[PDB]
């Protein structure tokens, strides 16, 4: 689901300050430059993913200090931060597993990967580890469906998972190293046919300037 | 300056721009409708004033479409009760069976429109039942049952843009859209009242009373 | 025939990352080469070369891109002041559709200057581009671009020295699939919900910001510069007509090998997968199914797709769409029910609740789908739930219900034998089920619905 | 122009057409329903007597009256057949003339104006 | 009503004098009885009332389950 | 099925008798109105004994059973009460419903 | 017969004033006042029947959608003055105690065909 | 409950609502019968078309022509096709189910047959 109310806890209260570091200010000055000057508030996406850059979620205090910077009703960053998915109103921790589980995924073992991620961690797909360390979560299509096994962590994209290696993947994660930057254990790279290339089998490009329209 | 159009055969005269369902009203031609009112900005979500205009493949929506030169309007063809008759059955289906205990009951649209435009039975049986919603405190004056919100935005369009009160709106998305203000705060205004005659259905209702 | 595109007529060498994607790499591709005549031309030039292209979104509308650009200037567009805008739709998120991942991440400044050259057919101040938010990584890539079109000066306050002026900005989305529609697009870009608009009013009249604005694919703008340097008629020569050009194809499913490409339209489907993906895993014998076009379009079946074309014309006489080219196949051990049960989730999670038809709709599919997927239902509910997609379909504010109600209707169109060996299933297994699932001994119990299943707990 | 008392033929008590009055309207438009069905018909019903409305009985709590015309109200087509009846009784009236909504044009489009200047307000939807 | 598919005759008197009728009425006596016993022997099954809930009440299951259902049972007995 | 599809035929029979009726009494037949199996013939005040007569004596009418008489008060009209004849034809089982206006000092024609 | 207001098996009562049973009534018998309880409920702090102009028609049996109402077969309660007619909310709630089981059984016999 | 009245999945209410698809009360005053005796029927037209039709339309619902003159002016045909019958008779009360007795005679009778009751059937 998604819960849309705000029950005031001793954390994530709106009495909690919540300022922006200097160099997350300049940053919000900047990305408050690209919007016209009288729409300033159009930032406010922008402003609410430093904020939950920042600090670890997107927390009352930091939708009302966007709202107060760009001088709206906090009602409307309310409305624009429970819209939006990407926005993560309860405190998680340092890794955000998110399964893609939309059908191209699931007709090549999502469910797998699901549940080598559910025995690794005992944790239902919304809970959290009791470290804290680990964030688990179902997620519809994330993009990469030429490679339908595939996971993110925080940003980075993991992709043509076996439950095998997704359990390799997390212990590499729990230890504190990351084990690759690359989507998978190297077996492509990212969108071509496991056989290899079939075309574009060329040393160099064509310029485009050979093909000429006269029209100039 | 003012133009011309026929709706369902009539010929009425209407100022150019003006939307569909004004020009319907003006000529006698009743339009169901939920989510427009007369004060109020122009919403077209609840989309229970469908009408067909031979221009348009689908049925328009009357509050929201503008009037043109020419324009012919049918508002009692098959496809538009058929058309009333599904957004009919969709707004009911998640609705309480809370008549009874309503305030609203008696002087409630949901009610006469369903009972003028709707079908006369329902089809939904659903072993895992409809959804609920949280009761929201805004105040001593305005009580709130919200389950029975059709999410019209009529409080929505009335608290922000008629008396300037911007705490009360929208939050969440889809099945779980709210009407609230996200956190426990008053319902503060002079004219709080007047939701209380906005809100269609019983789910904002005069408290003391 | 249609098909088997040469290696010098693909758009974009870099789809494969061999080449690189920094900004000496696209001068070797050609790409800025003639940027600065083509600016000097006129914008009439611009969208008459469009219209001899024939052009269509490829978004998935296919809308006439020409005309729609048209619209864009009306006669006294003088007389409106203010900034006319530009917004390009980089939020895939059609589930199956990769492709504009790839034209993002591979080919960068090809958007940048298709960007530039059609606000010049618009008479455009400034662009967006609006990327949603779970890419990250290629909206960095992006930026690095745009960063360096910047400081080689042939983006900015002075275009190529043309005198004409463009800002070319990133606005990233954050986890809406609506926002896909290009009006909840332009609202969410506003700094609101992304609620989409009803239209009339239409972009072009009335848009972002309240200016007149043009929302386009990625792609759809990518290919531009290419079309405008190798002429419309060269572009014309490939795929039927109506239908000409080259689109990429991502194909995704339960095919050998898993593929991204791009091929001239109106190539038939055996030899697309055969030729690019390896076939169909088992063979052509073990195919249940494709869906041509991501998770909005009905379902084909085996013996129709057989000889089906490629083209708009030939899916949508097959009663689908291409949509945006995101092909997935279904091999005959994988379950359909389940799949387009699946499909109903996603558009219950993706719905943003505005309009009531599609808000209390796609919930409906859903608890219908999951009793479909058990079983938990009698056999003419098969018949009230294709007249439920019927109360969405034509009746919302945007094309998101649509989608919705037609996944369902290919379903039932072609695997209600399945629906119905399933349901046998559950009565024969388990127990005699009433409409909407209720059983002899199925009652309420202090808070809780006791002695049933309850599919979807 | 007004019957006087003793040729009414109706029968009714002198006192109706001597110290009663008489009210015609058309109903308001309800705050609470959009519908408009009642609202075109001309009622024609009695001002209330201070003495006589209503009172409390003292064993069951009931509402006891004893004007007798506290609940009839009859329906006209049309304000000068309520008139030409009330004339016709020798009941003296008061006329309520309508209200009706003044017509504004309203388009969806206007919730999207470009604003040059600073925003007055956030539209929300 | 089922007049028609039912079979009876119809007593006629001839001097219109009290006897006459109390004939007539002796005679209609029979008829009701044999009129009586074809709708025992033919009464079919179906609903009783109009199946129109805009018109007759839902029955008590429809109105304390369904939506439609007690919204008409509400407006039919307000 | 729509219940009054089974009068279709018998409304054109009325209406062609109606038409006929009021060709033979132009001087007295204001207008007639047909519904179902119902017709009315609206007449003024002193039209009453002629088209009475001629009903209930016409050979193809012969409406010899006065059923009831009545009134029904509509105020809004100058002429409150409208005076409603209810007739039956045990000759040919057929009946007919006959109007006339009236008013608080203007009497009627009596049909004793 | 004689009039009967009911409980739930937990004990509180059934009618929560939705005046139907008020509104149905075709002798206007039935005279109803309501307000909220101090626990938040919709419950009726004036309930009265007139037994001399009831005609013991049923309507308001029917009409409840609780079935808060009901007419016990109860016939012999004839009085000696017409003040003792005049059923309060008290008498007929202590009619509803006392005749539940017989209450029930009616109600386990017709329900169905309600 | 009754098919097809208690399907799921094919009765729009509305094909079968017939409360609001109830006969409109038809109301001919004489400038109407007039209409229908100079301009025909729409079954069958005595009318010309373009602005001619519409003219005389228009005067007789003005009150250009009486009804006597109207029945004055009607030929042999009409009269007898639209006001008689096609052999010149009135038209007689109309019955909407025409009953014909049988007299019940014999040992079928209720009565022996002395009494002064007889059987009608
Ligand atoms: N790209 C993707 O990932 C996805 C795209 N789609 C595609 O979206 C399509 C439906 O989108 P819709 O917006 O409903 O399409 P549509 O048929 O309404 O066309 C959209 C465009 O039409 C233009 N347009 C049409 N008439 C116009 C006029 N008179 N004046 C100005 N502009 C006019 C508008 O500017 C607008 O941008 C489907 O065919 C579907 O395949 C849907 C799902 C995913
Ligand atoms: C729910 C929904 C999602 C959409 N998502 C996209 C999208 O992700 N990318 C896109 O280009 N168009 C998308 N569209 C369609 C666009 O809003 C628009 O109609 C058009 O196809 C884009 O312009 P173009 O294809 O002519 O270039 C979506 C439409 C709907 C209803
Ligand atoms: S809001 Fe209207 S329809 Fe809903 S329970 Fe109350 S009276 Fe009934
Ligand atoms: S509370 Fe009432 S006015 Fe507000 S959205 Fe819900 S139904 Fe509409
Ligand atoms: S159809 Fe669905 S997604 Fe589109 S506006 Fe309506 S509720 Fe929102
Ligand atoms: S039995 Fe009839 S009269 Fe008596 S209370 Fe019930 S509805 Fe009213
Ligand atoms: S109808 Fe039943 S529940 Fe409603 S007020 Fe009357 S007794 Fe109470
Ligand atoms: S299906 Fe998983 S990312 Fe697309
Ligand atoms: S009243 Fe027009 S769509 Fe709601």
């Amino acid at each position: 689901h998604i819960v849309s109310v705000h029950r005031n806890t001793e954390n994530n209260n709106p009495s909690i300050p919540f300022e922006f570091s200097p160099e997350n200010m300049k940053r919000a000055e900047e990305v408050i430059a690209k919007y016209p000057p009288q729409y300033k508030k159009a930032a406010v996406m922008p402003l609410l993913d430093i904020g939950q850059r920042q600090l670890g979620y997107t927390s009352i205090s930091v939708m009302n200090y966007v709202a107060k910077l760009l001088e709206m009703p906090p009602m409307r960053v309310y409305e624009v931060a429970t819209f939006y998915t990407m926005y993560n109103r309860t405190p998680m921790g340092r890794y955000h597993l998110q399964i893609c589980t939309t059908t191209p995924c699931q007709l090549c073992g999502s469910d797998g990967i699901m549940e080598a991620v559910q025995n690794t961690l005992n944790i239902k797909p919304g809970e959290t580890t009791k470290d804290n360390l680990f964030t688990l979560s179902e997620v519809e299509c994330l993009g990469a469906c030429v490679n339908a096994p595939m996971m993110a962590i925080n940003d980075d994209y993991y992709e043509d998972l076996t439950p095998e290696g997704t359990v390799k993947l997390l212990e590499d994660c729990k230890a504190g190293k990351m084990p690759t930057p690359g989507p998978e254990n190297h077996v492509r790279r990212d969108c071509e046919p496991a056989s290899g290339q079939k075309v574009l089998l060329s040393k160099e490009p064509h310029n485009v300037a050979d093909f000429l329209q006269e029209g100039i | 300056a003012e133009i011309e159009l026929t709706i369902d055969g009539h010929k009425v005269s209407i100022e150019a721009g003006s939307a569909l369902i004004q020009a319907c009203e003006k000529a006698g031609v009743t339009v169901p409708r939920y989510c427009y009112h007369d004060k109020l900005a122009i919403a077209g979500n609840c989309r229970m004033c469908l009408v067909d205009v031979e221009r348009a493949p689908k049925p328009v929506a009357s509050c929201a479409y503008p009037v043109a030169p020419g324009m012919v309007v049918r508002t009692d063809t098959e496809r538009v009760k058929q058309a009333r008759e599904n957004v009919m059955e969709m707004m009911l289906q998640n609705h309480p069976l809370d008549c009874p205990v309503c305030d609203q009951g008696g002087e409630c649209d949901l009610q006469d429109q369903s009972m003028r435009y709707g079908r006369d039975r329902g089809r939904f049986t659903e072993i895992t039942g409809k959804r609920s919603t949280e009761d929201k405190n805004i105040g001593p004056l305005v009580k709130t049952s919200m389950n029975r919100c059709i999410h019209c935005t009529r409080c929505v369009r009335f608290a922000n843009d008629i008396a300037g009160a911007p705490e009360l709106g929208s939050s969440g998305r889809g099945n779980d859209m709210q009407i609230g203000t996200y956190l426990e705060k008053n319902l503060n205004t002079e004219l709080s009242g007047n939701v209380i005659d906005l809100c269609p259905v019983g789910a904002l209702t005069n408290k003391p009373y | 025939q249609y098909g088997g595109l040469k290696d010098q007529d693909r758009i974009f060498q870099n789809l494969y990352d061999n080449y690189g994607w920094d900004l000496a790499s696209a001068r070797k591709q050609g790409d800025w080469y003639k940027t600065k005549e083509l600016i000097l031309k006129g914008d009439t030039w611009i969208i008459d070369e469009i219209k001899k292209s024939g052009l269509r979104g490829r978004g998935g509308a296919g809308f006439p891109s020409g005309l729609k650009w048209s619209f864009m200037n009306p006669p006294g567009w003088e007389k409106n002041e203010g900034p006319r805008y530009l917004v390009v739709n980089a939020d895939e998120g059609e589930p199956g559709t990769c492709k504009d991942r790839e034209i993002m991440r591979k080919d960068p400044h090809k958007l940048v200057e298709g960007c530039l050259l059609a606000g010049r057919a618009m008479n455009a101040t400034a662009a967006y581009i609006y990327i949603r938010g779970e890419f990250y990584n290629e909206a960095a890539v992006l930026q690095t671009a745009i960063n360096e079109a910047y400081a080689a000066g042939l983006i900015g306050k002075d275009a190529c020295g043309s005198g004409y002026d463009f800002d070319v900005y990133i606005h990233r989305g954050m986890g809406a699939y609506v926002c896909g529609e290009e009006t909840s697009l332009i609202e969410s870009l506003e700094g609101k919900a992304g609620k989409p608009r009803l239209k009339p009013p239409f972009p072009a009249g009335v848009g972002l910001f309240g200016r007149p604005s043009t929302v386009t694919n990625v792609e759809t703008v990518a290919v531009a510069p290419t079309i405008l340097r190798r002429g419309g008629d060269w572009f014309a020569s490939f795929g039927r007509e109506r239908n000409s050009g080259t689109k990429l194809f991502c194909i995704s499913g339960n095919v050998n090998e898993p593929c991204t490409v791009e091929e001239e339209m109106s190539i038939p489907l055996r030899e697309l997968l055969e030729k690019h993906c390896g076939g169909i895993k088992g063979g052509w014998d073990n195919l249940l199914g494709v869906i041509p076009g991501g998770c909005s379009v009905p379902i084909l079946p085996k013996n129709i797709c057989e000889d089906v074309l490629m083209d708009f014309d030939a899916l949508k006489d097959v009663q689908s769409g291409l949509g945006t080219a995101a092909v997935i196949v279904i091999n005959k051990q994988q379950d359909v029910i389940r799949a387009i049960q699946r499909f109903a989730a996603f558009y219950k999670h993706e719905s943003c609740g505005q309009c009531t038809p599609c808000r209390e709709g796609t919930t409906w599919l859903l608890k219908a789908m999951d009793r479909f997927r058990t079983g938990q239902a009698k056999e003419r509910e098969i018949d009230m739930l294709y007249e439920l997609t019927k109360d969405i379909e034509g009746h919302t504010i945007c094309a998101l219900g649509d989608a919705a109600a037609w996944p369902i209707q290919g379903l039932i169109r072609n695997f209600r034998p399945e629906m119905e060996t399933r349901m046998k299933k559950f009565h024969d297994e388990v127990g005699a089920v009433s409409v909407g699932g209720w059983m002899k001994d199925a009652r309420v119990e202090k808070g809780k619905v006791v002695g049933a299943p309850l599919p979807g707990v | 122009d007004n019957v006087p008392a003793h040729e009414i033929v109706s029968g009714a008590p002198a006192e109706l057409s001597r110290n009663r009055v008489v009210r015609i309207y058309q109903q308001a438009k309800p705050a609470t329903q959009s519908g408009e069905y009642g609202t075109f018909a001309w009622r024609l019903d009695w001002d209330i007597v201070d003495v006589a409305n209503r009172w409390e009985n003292d064993l069951i709590g009931w509402q006891s009256s004893g004007d007798y015309m506290q609940a009839t109200q009859m329906k006209f087509t049309s304000k000068e057949s309520a008139i030409k009846f009330a004339n016709k009784q020798g009941w003296d009236f008061y006329i309520q003339e309508p209200h009706h909504r003044k017509f504004r044009v309203k388009q969806y489009a206007n919730n999207f104006v470009h604003s040059y200047g600073k925003l007055k307000h956030i539209r929300t939807k | 009503d089922a007049y028609d598919k039912v079979d009876f005759d119809v007593p006629v008197g001839m001097n219109g004098d009290c006897y006459d009728r109390y004939l007539i009425r002796m005679a209609e006596f029979r008829q009701s009885l044999r009129i009586i016993e074809q709708c025992c022997n033919d009464m079919p099954a179906g609903a009783v009332k109009v199946e129109d809930f805009k018109i007759n009440s839902p029955p008590r299951n429809l109105m304390k389950e369904d939506m439609e259902a007690l919204i008409h049972h509400f407006l039919l007995y307000t | 099925v729509n219940p009054a599809d089974r009068y279709l035929q018998h409304v054109s029979d009325l209406h062609q008798y109606a038409k006929y009726i009021m060709a033979a009494l132009p001087k007295y037949i204001q207008g007639f109105s047909v519904w179902k199996d119902e017709l009315t013939l609206h007449v003024a005040p002193s039209a009453v004994i002629p088209v009475t007569t001629f009903l209930r004596d016409n050979t193809s009418t012969q409406y010899k059973s006065i059923i009831d008489i009545t009134a029904v008060d509509y105020p809004s009209r100058e002429n409150r009460f409208e005076v409603v004849y209810n007739f039956l034809s045990v000759r040919h089982n057929s009946r007919i419903r006959l109007k006339t206006y009236a008013t608080e000092v203007t009497p009627v024609p009596s049909i004793t | 017969g004689e009039h009967a207001l009911r409980r739930y098996p937990s004990g509180e009562e059934r009618c929560i004033a939705c005046k139907l049973c008020e509104a149905i009534c075709p002798a206007l018998a039935i005279t109803i006042d309501a307000e909220e309880r101090i626990d938040g409920s919709r419950r009726t702090t004036k309930y009265d029947i007139d037994m001399t102009k009831c005609i013991y028609c049923g309507y308001c049996q029917e009409s409840c959608p609780v079935d808060a109402i009901v007419e016990t077969p109860n016939v012999e309660y004839a009085t000696e003055t017409r003040e003792e007619l005049l059923y309060n909310k008290e008498k007929l709630l202590a009619n509803g105690d006392k005749w539940e089981l017989e209450l029930q059984y009616a109600l386990d016999a017709d329900a169905p065909y309600r | 409950s009754s098919y097809p009245t208690n399907d799921i999945a094919e009765n729009p209410y509305w094909k079968r609502d017939h409360r609001r698809a109830y006969p409109q009360t038809a109301f001919f005053d004489q400038k109407t019968v007039t209409g229908l005796l100079e301009l025909g029927s729409e079954a069958t037209p005595r009318i010309a078309d373009g602005e001619a039709g519409t003219k005389a339309l228009a005067n007789i619902a003005n009150g250009g022509v009486s009804f006597t003159q109207a029945l004055g002016k009607s030929s042999k045909d009409v009269i007898y096709g639209e006001v008689l019958t096609v052999n010149g008779l009135p038209p007689v009360a109309p019955t909407l189910a025409p009953k014909q007795w049988k007299i019940i005679e014999g040992e079928a009778a209720i009565y022996p047959k002395g009494y002064p009751c007889r059987t009608f059937h």
